C-alpha cells in the first residue's frame, strides 16, 4: 500500500493526515450533535482506531503536535 | 456485480458487468502485441552485456538521448497553435488513466 | 532494494548506464537510477512478465477522488453532510481552498524549499505536487467538485453527504471526459485520425475492452516534447509577475512551497493560458530541463526522462517500432532511405539507423515521437493510431459514458454540453480574463482572451429532485 515511483514514495495510507486533526475537535466540541460525531467514530473505528485516546495517540506517533489535546 | 446502480464505483468494478474487473485498478495491463524479452518472458533488452536485440546491440538509452534527443534551450520553437494549457491538461489527464506502481526502497 | 544509490545491477534494479563522452555525466562508473515496475505475477516461469495499472482506465476523474476506497474515504470532508472533499486546515489562496496535505516519511516536497517546509499535497492520484502547475489543475477540481456540491445542497436540500458526493463527482466526471474528447482529443489528432479513430459515439458497447494497452503508458509520454523550460507566472493583467516570472522547470520539480507561499494558482493558471507550449521538431524533441535535470533538487542526480521512457518500454518488453507500425496498418521501413522517405527528414533516419542499426529496434517513444506531425495535429501516423484506438476504447466500452442512454437526462446533457475549461476557471478562481474558443489553441493575451461574464455558468436546474 505504497505509491512509490521514481524511488520516491509519493503516498502511504496507514499514516495519519493533517486534516483529521480538525476531526479530533469536532469530537471535543461539547455543540457538535451526536450524528456529526457519530459518522467520524465510524470513520476512524474503520481505519483501528476505537476510541479517542486511539485517535490522538495515532496523530502523535505519525508527527503531529497533540499539546491542545492533553 | 448489484443488477441496478446509479454511480460508478471508486475501484472501476462492475462497469462490464460479462468481466467486473475489466477498467478497474490493480490490475494487469492489456497487451496489444505479445511482450519481447531477452530471455522469452522477463529480462529486459540491455540487460545482458552482449546480447544483442534482433541481430543488432542494444542501445543505450542515455546514449539515444545524447544523439537524438539532445538539442540547444535558447533555439526553442513556441507553438503557434497550442496554448501550455494543452501540455498540462495531457498530463492531468494521464494521471486520470494510468499509474505503473514499481518497489519502493 | 537500493537502486536509488547502487549501480549494480541486481533485481528490482535495471540502471542506466553512462555512454563515453556525455555531455553531463563525466564518471563512467555512475548511472541514472532505476526501478523496474511491478510484475503482475511475482516469482514466474509459466507467465510473461506483464506490469500493474494502479488506477481505474476510465475518463472518470480518478485524479481528484481516488482509485481505492479506503484513499476515496480520506479524500473525503466526513465532519459534515455537505459532500465535500477535503481541503487544507492551515493555508488558503486570497480566501480559496487549497488541496489537503499529505503525510509522507520522507516528503520529496520539503527538500525544495528547507526554510519553507511546505509538504507534498493529496489528492486523488499521488503524482499531483511533481510540477506546480498540475497542482493548480488538480486544486481547480478540487474547487469545482464543492461548489457543485453547495449548489445541489441548496436545490435539494434533503439530500444527504454521500448522495451529493455522488452527483457532484458524476458531473466532475463528465466535464473532464467533454473538456478531453471535445476540446483535447482534436488538437492532439488532427482531423482525420479524429475521424478515422474517434467516429461519431453511437451507444455503449459492452463487448468493448476499457483496459489501457502497456503500449499506451509510453506511448501517450509524448507530451514530453510539449514542455517548456520554464515555470511562467503572470498578474492580473498577464504581465510578469514581480519576481521570478520565468523558473527553471529544475526547480519547480515538488516545489508544492510555491504554490502555497509564491501567489497560489491565479499566476500559474494565467501562464498555462498566455504561454504557447513548446513545439515538437525532429531536431528539438525534448528540452535539457527534463533531459539533464529532471528532479535534480530532491535526488542524488538529476535523471534523463526521454532515456527513461526508452528504459521504461524495454522494462516493460514493448516490441520496437516496426511492429508497432504494422499492428497499425502503416508501413515499416526496411533501409535508412525507406526510414528517410516515412520520417521525411533522411538526416534523422541516419541518426536513428547509427543508434538503433534497424527501425525494428527502434524503441515505441523514440520512433513514435520522431514521425512528422499530422496536420493539425501535435503527433504523427504511429502515434494517432496508439492514442486514437486507446481513447476509442474508453469510450466506447464505458457504462458511465455520459452520452449513453440512462447515465444522465436529455436536459442534463444539454447543460453539460455548455461546461467549458474557461468557465471553469472563472467559476473557481480570482481570474476575470480568460482563453476564448478552445483553451488548447488560444495562447496570446489579449488576442485570444475574453471577460468571464461573457461565458455563461453551468445550469444545475435538471438536477432538481422535488
Ligand atoms: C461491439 O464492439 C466489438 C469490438 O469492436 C472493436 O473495438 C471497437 C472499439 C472498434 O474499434 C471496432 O472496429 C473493433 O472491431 C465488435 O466486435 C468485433 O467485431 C469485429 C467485426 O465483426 C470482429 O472481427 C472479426 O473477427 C473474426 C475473428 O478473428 C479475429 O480475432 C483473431 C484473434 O484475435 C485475429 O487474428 C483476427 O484478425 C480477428 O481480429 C474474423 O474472422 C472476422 O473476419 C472477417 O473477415 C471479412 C473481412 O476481412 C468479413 O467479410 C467476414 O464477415 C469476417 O467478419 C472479423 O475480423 C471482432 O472479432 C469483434 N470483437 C469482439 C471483441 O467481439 C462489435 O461488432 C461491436 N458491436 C456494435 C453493435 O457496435
Ligand atoms: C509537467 C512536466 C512533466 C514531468 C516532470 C513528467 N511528465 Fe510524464 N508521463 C506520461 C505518461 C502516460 C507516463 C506513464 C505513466 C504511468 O503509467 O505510470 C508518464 C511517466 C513520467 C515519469 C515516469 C518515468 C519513468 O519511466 O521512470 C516521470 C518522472 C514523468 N512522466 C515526469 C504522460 C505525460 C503527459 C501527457 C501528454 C505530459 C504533459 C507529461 N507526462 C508531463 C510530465
Ligand atoms: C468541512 O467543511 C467545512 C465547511 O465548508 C469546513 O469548515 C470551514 O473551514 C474553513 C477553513 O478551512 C473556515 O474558514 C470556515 O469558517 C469553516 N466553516 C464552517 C462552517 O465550519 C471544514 O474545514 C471542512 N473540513 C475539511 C477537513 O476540509
Ligand atoms: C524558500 O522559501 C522562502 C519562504 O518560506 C523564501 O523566502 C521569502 O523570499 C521572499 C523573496 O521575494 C522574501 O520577500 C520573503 O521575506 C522570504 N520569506 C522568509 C520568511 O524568509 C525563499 O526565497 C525560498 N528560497 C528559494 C531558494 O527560493
Ligand atoms: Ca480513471
Ligand atoms: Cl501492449
Amino acid at each position: 500500500k505504497v505509491y512509490s515511483q521514481n524511488g520516491l514514495v509519493l503516498h502511504d495510507d496507514a499514516n495519519f493526515l493533517e486534516h483529521e486533526l480538525s476531526y479530533i475537535d469536532v469530537l471535543l466540541d461539547k455543540n457538535a450533535d451526536q450524528a456529526t460525531k457519530d459518522n467520524l467514530r465510524s470513520y476512524f473505528a474503520d481505519k483501528g482506531l476505537h476510541s479517542i485516546k486511539d485517535i490522538i495517540n495515532k496523530a502523535k506517533q505519525d508527527g503531529f503536535d497533540v499539546s491542545k489535546y492533553e | 456485480c448489484p443488477e441496478q446502480d446509479k454511480y460508478r464505483t471508486i475501484t472501476g468494478m462492475c462497469n462490464n458487468r460479462r468481466s467486473p474487473t475489466l477498467g478497474a485498478s490493480n490490475r494487469a495491463f492489456v497487451r496489444w502485441l505479445p511482450a519481447e524479452y531477452e530471455d522469452g518472458f522477463s529480462l529486459p533488452y540491455g540487460w545482458t552485456p552482449g546480447v544483442k536485440r534482433n541481430g543488432f546491440p542494444v542501445a543505450l538509452a542515455r546514449a539515444v538521448s545524447n544523439e537524438i534527443v539532445r538539442f540547444p534551450t535558447d533555439q526553442l520553437t513556441p507553438d503557434q497553435e497550442r496554448s501550455l494549457m494543452f501540455m498540462q491538461w495531457g498530463q492531468l489527464l494521464d494521471h486520470d488513466l494510468d499509474f505503473t506502481p514499481e518497489p519502493a526502497a | 532494494v537500493n537502486c536509488e544509490t547502487s549501480c549494480v545491477q541486481q533485481p528490482p534494479c535495471f540502471p542506466l548506464k553512462i555512454p563515453p563522452n556525455d555531455p553531463r555525466i563525466k564518471n563512467q562508473a555512475d548511472c541514472i537510477p532505476f526501478f523496474r515496475s511491478c510484475p503482475a505475477c511475482p516469482g514466474s516461469n509459466i507467465t510473461i512478465r506483464n506490469q500493474i495499472n494502479a488506477l481505474t482506465s476510465f475518463v472518470d476523474a480518478s485524479m481528484v477522488y481516488g482509485s481505492e476506497e479506503p484513499l476515496a474515504r480520506n479524500l473525503r470532508n466526513m465532519s459534515n453532510q455537505l459532500g465535500l472533499l477535503a481541503v487544507n486546515q492551515r493555508f488558503q489562496d486570497n480566501g480559496r481552498a487549497l488541496l489537503p496535505f499529505d503525510n509522507l516519511h520522507d516528503d520529496p516536497c520539503l527538500l525544495t524549499n528547507r526554510s519553507a517546509r511546505i509538504p507534498c499535497f493529496l489528492a486523488g492520484d499521488t503524482r499531483s505536487s511533481e510540477m506546480p502547475e498540475l497542482t493548480s489543475m488538480h486544486t481547480l477540481l478540487l474547487r469545482e467538485h464543492n461548489r457543485l456540491a453547495t449548489e445541489l445542497k441548496s436545490l435539494n436540500p434533503r439530500w444527504d453527504g454521500e448522495r451529493l458526493y455522488q452527483e457532484a463527482r458524476k458531473i466532475v466526471g463528465a466535464m473532464v471526459q467533454i473538456i478531453t474528447y471535445r476540446d483535447y482529443l482534436p488538437l492532439v489528432l488532427g482531423p482525420t485520425a479524429m475521424r478515422k479513430y474517434l467516429p461519431t459515439y453511437r451507444s455503449y458497447n459492452d463487448s468493448v475492452d476499457p483496459r489501457i494497452a502497456n503500449v499506451f503508458t509510453n506511448a501517450f509520454r509524448y507530451g514530453h516534447t510539449l514542455i517548456q523550460p520554464f515555470m511562467f507566472r503572470l498578474d492580473n493583467r498577464y504581465q510578469p509577475m514581480e519576481p521570478n516570472p520565468r523558473v527553471p522547470l529544475s526547480r519547480v520539480f515538488f516545489a508544492s512551497w510555491r504554490v502555497v507561499l509564491e501567489g497560489g494558482i491565479d499566476p500559474i493558471l494565467r501562464g498555462l493560458m498566455a504561454t504557447p507550449a513548446k513545439l515538437n521538431r525532429q531536431n528539438q524533441i525534448a528540452v535539457d530541463e527534463i533531459r539533464e535535470r529532471l528532479f535534480e533538487q530532491v535526488m542524488r542526480i538529476g535523471l534523463d526522462l526521454p532515456a527513461l521512457n526508452m528504459q521504461r518500454s524495454r522494462d516493460h518488453g514493448l516490441p520496437g517500432y516496426n511492429a508497432w507500425r504494422r499492428f497499425c496498418g502503416l508501413p515499416q521501413p526496411e533501409t535508412v532511405g525507406q526510414l528517410g522517405t516515412v520520417l521525411r527528414n533522411l538526416k534523422l533516419a541516419r541518426k536513428l539507423m547509427e543508434q538503433y542499426g534497424t527501425p525494428n529496434n527502434i524503441d515505441i517513444w523514440m520512433g513514435g515521437v520522431s514521425e512528422p506531425l499530422k496536420r493539425k495535429g501535435r503527433v504523427g501516423p504511429l502515434l494517432a493510431c496508439i492514442i486514437g484506438t486507446q481513447f476509442r476504447k474508453l469510450r466506447d466500452g464505458d457504462r458511465f459514458w455520459w452520452e449513453n442512454e440512462g447515465v444522465f437526462s436529455m436536459q442534463q446533457r444539454q447543460a453539460l454540453a455548455q461546461i467549458s475549461l474557461p468557465r471553469i476557471i472563472c467559476d473557481n478562481t480570482g481570474i476575470t480574463t480568460v482563453s476564448k474558443n478552445n483553451i488548447f489553441m488560444s495562447n496570446s493575451y489579449p488576442r485570444d482572451f475574453v471577460n468571464c461574464s461573457t461565458l455563461p455558468a453551468l445550469n444545475l436546474a435538471s438536477w432538481r429532485e422535488a
